[PDB]
């Protein structure tokens, strides 16, 4: 009947309540049990990791940050080195999304260096992820063409997501490879290496499917159709696209649905295939408006009007321009 | 746009060590 006794309780109950999906009731309980207190430092510091991890995954990333600080300061304070390099990884990550980069960086490789201290190759290998994550924003934040420091950012990130490959695969964590072969496609997709952006989204796939994680598989044949798009292969990248249609569907996800057909409709058109591509802008504004989506509305209209404007209907096509006009004053 | 894959983040839970 300590107050050390109902900090924990609060504290269990707030992860419990995490694990099950509820942040918010979670972060409360958290609170609680911090506005409760204890003399135990450490239980004191997962109740502000936690926080932090809870205020991220709700998009307060302000929130995260102060609390991942706090974390992070109270591990050093009681030489707790694991503590240590998972505050400053959650710390770099948070920083990471809030576009801080340069703080991200050195918070990530923290966390890289202390897991190699400790022998830690399950951390060391999360800790290259986050690397490759950080170098990769930030070569994407700016603005084939790059300038080197851009396009050095990017091949960190490279090297970073193979470097974590080899220990995932040594370990057997076959999420995290999913992961990263995810973020290494889209990273060689920006290097404009397109040849190996498909074999790494393959990858993706088949750990999509392996997990039965149709979300992901979504993912996956979305970034294999943009990929195929820059190869030349426009037949392919149709063919992708229509299976990410198919699953929208499956997941009775509507925007998802929107984008699976907003990209057709731009695919036959290199195809020089106008109906079809005028029957897919149909059903993506037809979507669009239905999830209160302005400026998805008016995407559709210049896309139509130039369909049009190819069909050789030079009515409808300068039809289509004036429902556009009107959603761009609005 | 490309699609990313999601964070990971490191947790803590006050039922480590004890």
């Amino acid at each position: 009947g300590s107050m050390e006794a109902s900090c924990l309780e609060l504290a269990l109950e707030g992860e419990r309540l995490c694990k099950s999906g509820d942040c918010r009731a979670g972060v409360s309980f958290f609170e609680a049990a911090v506005q409760v207190g204890t003399e135990d430092l450490k239980t004191l510091s997962a109740i502000y990791s936690q926080l932090g991890n809870a205020y991220f995954y709700l998009h307060d990333y302000a929130k995260a940050l102060e609390y991942h600080h706090h974390d992070l300061t109270l591990a050093r304070t009681i030489g707790d080195q694991l503590g240590e390099a998972k505050a400053s990884g959650n710390l770099g990550n948070t920083l990471k999304v809030l576009g801080n980069f340069d703080e991200a960086i050195v918070c990530c490789q923290r966390h890289l260096d202390i897991s190699r201290e400790l022998n830690d190759k399950v951390g060391e290998a999360r800790a290259l992820y986050n690397l490759g994550n950080v170098y990769h924003a930030k070569g994407k934040s700016f603005g084939g063409e790059f300038p080197e420091e851009v396009r050095d950012a990017l091949q960190a990130a490279v090297d970073f997501y193979e470097e974590n490959l080899s220990l995932v695969t040594a370990l057997g964590d076959r999420a995290a490879q999913g992961r990263a072969f995810g973020n290494l496609g889209n990273t060689h997709y920006l290097l404009g290496n397109f040849r190996d952006a498909v074999i790494a989204h393959e990858q993706r796939l088949l750990i999509a499917k392996e997990f039965g994680d149709k979300a992901a598989e979504r993912r996956a044949y979305s970034n294999l159709g943009n990929a195929y798009i820059f190869l030349g292969e426009f037949e392919t990248a149709s063919e992708y696209y229509k299976k990410t249609l198919l699953l929208a569907r499956q997941l009775k996800d509507r925007a998802v649905e929107a984008q699976s057909c907003y990209s057709l409709g731009n695919t036959y058109t290199l195809l020089q295939d106008y109906e079809k591509a005028i029957d897919y802008h149909l059903k993506h504004l037809a979507i669009a408006q239905e999830l209160n989506d302005r400026i998805g509305e008016g995407r559709a209209c210049w896309s139509l009007g130039n369909a049009y404007t190819a069909l050789g209907n030079h009515d409808q096509a300068m039809h289509f321009a004036e429902k556009h006009l009107e959603i761009s004053r609005e | 746009h490309m699609e990313m894959e999601p964070e990971t983040m490191e947790t803590k839970s006050v039922t480590d060590y004890f």
